[PDB]
Parts: structure tokens; sequence; C-alpha cells
């Protein structure tokens, strides 16, 4: 009878940076997805591997709720088979993803006059991330021949960059809050179901 | 020293009867006529009529058809009854005393009409239902601090606010009410106190909405 | 209208103010007994004096001799003379007479005593209490007081941008001591409140802008 704590994820005052994206495990509850897509407060609401039409009729072993903030025009990358700084170096979905990606513009909350420099993303990495991989290292990135060591220098970049989130930015560069729901259906009894399922 | 005290404020349904009582106490050296006077939201004044100690009455010709005044000398009280009321009768109602002055053989004159007044009572004529307020504490954020409480969504006016059952009077600023597009009123009352008392002094705002017979005491803590 | 007084009158301190009460055309002012009352906000009116003529009049006990009555038959008007006007004479002044079996008053003349000094507003902004949020409602209360003159502009800002929806602002009214106070209410949904970094009440008065800000 207990409902899933979607409010603890969607209605969270704090959202992590994308490079350090947050994940929460949801289990043993009823996920009334009707409450989600009925709300007109999401700029994007895209499901993969399952029609949203009948979300509330399905069960899953476990559901993971990943959340972070990214640039508005970077919301395109939170999807299977996409490329870019985010998908390559910060948050990667598997090619056969089953779940939904929900986003909404959080300019009124995450921007700042002069700039909110606490939301960072990874600029460089020696190789793309694997799906659902999280890279928080701050070690200097060697872009050239010289093997630099702990000193910012020519072709030796500090791997993270701050978004300059300001209220006045164009819509494309405004902060957006995204929560990825992954529907984990293993070979075990499902512990999260919708309201109108058998 | 005379003191006129009018009955409490309230709401009257359209076409029903408005009734008020003035209670008199204090020095009464002479002979007096007693009167009701109402004041409109725009501060216009209109005399309704007066009544003698004997019970004889003289009414305003424009209200005579709906007004009854009466006196209970034994209780030092006189009353007003105004029937078939409408929204035009929404007003602050005052009782007032006027002394008898020079009396010739054929006439007594009132030289100083309306010697003494009550504080006035707001009577609201309206079809709508009384509604008690929702009281919300306004928690306290130099060395002084501001705290208060919010009196929201009541009808009709007025509402009285005190602090600590009136024991706290200095620094108490109760603001005039605002009227919302819903027809309900809201006001706020704030008290300025030294921050040194926030951890030791109890602050409790007393809200009294007579028209709804509502009394709320809200403790306002840090 | 049996009795007509001007809506407002302004006079300098130490000056004299001649408050007029013009009787309707078909009623001769020469014979009439006129009565004048002073009312300050929050109090009932207060008898000042009767005036019929220089020989028939009445001055209430404790009423300054600075108050005197006269009549102007030309204008068919009664006059309340306030000599050496003071700041504490600021009030609404009513003329009254008996006519057609009833006391009738004029509309009241509000006296403005000029030369009161400026006073900067005190502004306090309260966020929605947890109780109200818990009740699925949200009100910001901005209280402004202790200012003169009473011309105030109040603006609300969600984050750093203007907001006009959901605003209720009272008309500034003189508290005791002849200063002014005013209230402004901004109603929000709990969601509007929690999805913004902050809200601001901005009060501009006499070349200065006080801004308080609250956030969750
Ligand atoms: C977040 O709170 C709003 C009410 O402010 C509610 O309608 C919504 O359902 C909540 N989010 C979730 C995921 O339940
Ligand atoms: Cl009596």
């Amino acid at each position: 009878t207990n409902l899933c704590p979607f409010g603890e994820v969607f209605n969270a005052t704090r959202f992590a940076s994308v490079y350090a994206w947050n994940r929460k495990r949801i289990s043993n509850c009823v996920a009334d997805y009707s409450v989600l897509y009925n709300s007109a407060s999401f700029s994007t609401f895209k499901c993969y591997g399952v029609s949203p039409t009948k979300l509330n009729d399905l069960c899953f072993t476990n559901v993971y709720a990943d959340s972070f903030v990214i640039r508005g025009d970077e919301v395109r990358q939170i999807a299977p088979g996409q490329t870019g700084k985010i998908a390559d170096y910060n948050y990667k979905l598997p090619d056969d993803f089953t779940g939904c990606v929900i986003a909404w513009n959080s300019n009124n909350l995450d921007s700042k006059v002069g700039g909110n420099y606490n939301y960072l993303y990874r600029l460089f990495r020696k190789s793309n991330l694997k799906p659902f991989e999280r890279d928080i290292s701050t070690e200097i990135y060697q872009a050239g021949s010289t093997p630099c060591n702990g000193v910012e220098g020519f072709n030796c970049y500090f791997p993270l960059q701050s978004y300059g989130f300001q209220p006045t930015n164009g819509v494309g560069y405004q902060p957006y809050r995204v929560v990825v729901l992954s529907f984990e259906l293993l070979h075990a009894p499902a512990t999260v179901c919708g309201p109108g399922s058998h | 020293q005379v003191q006129l005290q009018e009955s409490g404020p309230g709401l009257v349904k359209p076409s029903e009867t408005l009734s008020l009582t003035c209670s008199v106490s204090g020095d009464s050296i002479g002979t007096y006529y007693w009167s009701w006077i109402r004041q409109s939201p725009e501060k216009g004044l209109e005399w309704i009529g007066y009544i003698h100690h004997s019970g004889k009455t003289n009414y305003n010709p424009s209200l005579k058809s709906r007004v009854t005044m009466s006196v209970d000398t034994s209780k030092n009280q006189f009353s007003l009854k105004l029937t078939s009321v409408t929204a035009a009768d929404t007003a602050v109602y005052y009782c007032a005393r006027s002394p008898i002055g020079y009396c010739s053989s054929t006439k007594c004159y009132i030289d100083k009409p309306f010697d003494s007044w009550g504080q006035g009572t707001l009577v609201t004529v309206s079809s709508a239902s009384t509604k008690g307020p929702s009281v919300f504490p306004l928690a306290p954020s130099g060395g002084t601090a501001a705290l208060g409480c919010l009196v929201k969504d009541y009808f009709p006016e007025p509402v009285t606010v005190s602090w600590n059952s009136g024991a706290l009077t200095s620094g108490v600023h109760t603001f005039p009410a605002v009227l919302q597009s819903s027809g309900l009123y809201s006001l706020s009352s704030v008290v300025t106190v030294p921050s040194s008392s926030l951890g030791t002094q109890t602050y409790i705002c007393n809200v009294n909405h007579k028209p709804s017979n509502t009394k709320v005491d809200k403790r306002v803590a840090a | 209208a049996v009795l007509t007084q001007p809506s407002s009158l302004s006079a300098s301190p130490g000056a004299s103010a001649s408050l007029t009460c013009t009787l309707r055309g078909g009623i001769n002012v020469v014979n009439q007994r006129l009565y004048w009352y002073q009312q300050k906000p929050g109090s009932p009116p207060r008898f000042l004096l009767k005036y019929k003529s220089d020989s028939d009049n009445f001055l209430g006990s404790g009423v300054p001799s600075r108050f005197s009555g006269s009549k102007d038959a030309s204008a068919n008007a009664g006059i309340l003379l306030i000599s050496e006007v003071q700041s504490e004479d600021e009030a609404d002044y009513y003329c009254m007479m008996w006519h057609s079996s009833a006391y009738v008053f004029g509309g009241g003349t509000k006296l403005t005593v000029l030369g009161q000094p400026k006073a900067a507003p005190s502004v306090t902004l309260f966020p929605p209490s947890s109780e109200e949020l818990q009740a699925n409602k949200a009100t910001l209360v901005c209280l402004i007081s202790d200012f003169y003159p009473g011309a105030v502009t109040v603006a609300w800002k969600a984050d750093s941008s203007p907001v006009k929806a959901g605003v209720e602002t009272t008309t500034p009214s003189k508290q005791s001591n002849n200063k002014y106070a005013a209230s402004s209410y901004l109603s929000l949904t709990p969601e509007q409140w929690k999805s913004h970094r902050s809200y601001s009440c901005q009060v501009t008065h006499e070349g200065s802008t006080v801004e308080k800000t609250v956030a969750p």
C-alpha cells in the first residue's frame, strides 16, 4: 500500500552535478506514474522500451532514480545511443535502455545572478563512460605529449568545468533538472508495481 | 466620567433585523437624550434617532419606518433595532449621549449634542457566511527581532489581536486588513522584542473573531 | 445635499484654516445653529463648539480657544476657524445641524497640517510558515511602517524578476503618531515558493529602496 518516494527524488531541494550524478534505489512500493505524466511541469518526458501509455500496469524488480542537472540544450544527450560531453564523459544510458527520462527547466532555482558555479560537468576523459558509470576523479587530464603531473599547463586541463548558470542565459544554456528512471526487471519477483496492475 | 459600551460586532443577513445595545456607566449629573449614529466606510455620518429617559423617541424620517429604539433605565441601557436590513446598512454604529441645555418655558434645547460616544461597532450586512480565520505564526528571523502572526481568510471584519492576553502592549503593531478577490480578509500583527527574550519569553498572539465566535491562541516560537 | 464641506483642506502650522460648510440654497444660514466635530482615526467624533451668532454659541470643555465659529451669509455657509493650526489638529472635521426632524452632517473636511518631516519606512518580510505550507498554501507578508509622507511604491520580485500576480497591497494609513503603515501580501502555491531561490519585497520611499528577501 505504501507509495514510492518519488517526491524525495523529484521534489529534492539539492540536485547533484552531472559528473557526480545521484542515484537512489526504489523498491517495495507502488509507483503511481499517473501522477508524473499528468503533471504539466516537465519539458521532456520520454520513455524507452515501454510505452508510457501503460506504465501503471507494469511491475519491475527494482527501479533506480538517477538525478542531476545539465544545460538545457544538453537534455538531448540523456538518451540511448547519443554522443557529446555528457553522454561520453558524464552520464551514459545503455543502447537498450528500458525506462523514462524526465526533465524540467530549473532556472528559477539553480541559476544565480553572477553565476552558479557549483554545477560542474566533466570536459575530458581518456575513454567514454560505460552505461551507468560515474567518474568523480579530479586528476589532471593529459591532452598532449608531455606527461604533466598535478600542475595545470599547456595541454594539461583541469578535467571539470563549472556551468556559469545565470538567470539571463538563453533557454538552451539554462539549468534543467533531469531524473532518469531505470526499470530493473531481473529474474526475481518484482517489488515495484503500478496502481492498475493485476 | 461616563463610558458608553456598545454590544459586540457581527454580521446580519439581508432582510433580517440588526440589534445593538449600549450600556452606560459613570457620572450622570444632568438630564440626557440618547442616540444612535452610524458611519459609513467613506466616513459619512448619519444620525438614526434618540430616545428620552421616558421612552419617547424621535427618529430620522428616512429610517423611521425600520427603526425601533428602546431604553431600560434600570439597567442603564438603551437599544437599537433596525429591521429589513441591506448592504447599505453596513456601518460602524455609535451610541452617543447628548445633554439637555437651556430650557425655556416652551422648549428644551440641546446645546452640546453628542457629548460622549461609544467606540463604535461594525455591523456587516451580507448574504455570505461567517468564516473564522486561519492563524499562522510568523516566526522571528541591532538587537531587536520581529515576530507576529498571520490572520488569514476571515469574514466579516473586524478581528482583534492581542499578545499574551494583552499583557504585551509595547511594540505591538496590528496592521489594517487587506481584502482579497475571494471576499475574505487577512491581516497581520507584529511585535518587536529584544532577541535576548526569544529563548525565554513566551509569545502568544490572541485572535478573536467575534462574528464567527472564534478565539485562537497561537504560540509564536523561534 | 443639505450641508456641503470640501473634501480636503491643507494649512501651514501657525496659520489659520477656515473650514466651510455651505448650506443648500433654500435654507438660510443666518438663523441656523451649527455644530462642529473633530474625529481622529480610530476614535469617535468629538464635539468642538456650537455657533449660531456672536451672542449664542458654546465651546466644549477642554476644547482649545483656537477653535471658533462664524458665518458667511454671502456664501450661505458656516465657518470653523482654526487659529494657530498645529500638527495635532490634523483630523476630519464635521459640520452638523438640525433640519427636517433630523441631525444632518456634512461629508467631513480632512485637515492636512503641512510641514511634517520625512521618515524612512521600516520593512519586515515574513516567508510562509511551515503550518501554512503544510496546509498547501503560501503567503508572503511585507509590512511597512513609520514612514512619511504616505506615498509608497511596493514591488515584489521572484528571484531577480518583477511579479504582479497574486499581490494585495493595502492603502497606507496613519498609525498613531501621524506616521504611515502599509501591508503587502503575495500569495503563492507551495510549489512556486519551493521552486525559486528567493522572493523579495521592495519598498521605495523618498529616494531610498529597502529590500527584504526570504528563501526556503
Ligand atoms: C512534488 O510535490 C508536489 C506538490 O507540491 C506534488 O504534486 C508532486 O506529486 C510531488 N512529486 C512527486 C514525485 O510526488
Ligand atoms: Cl440609560
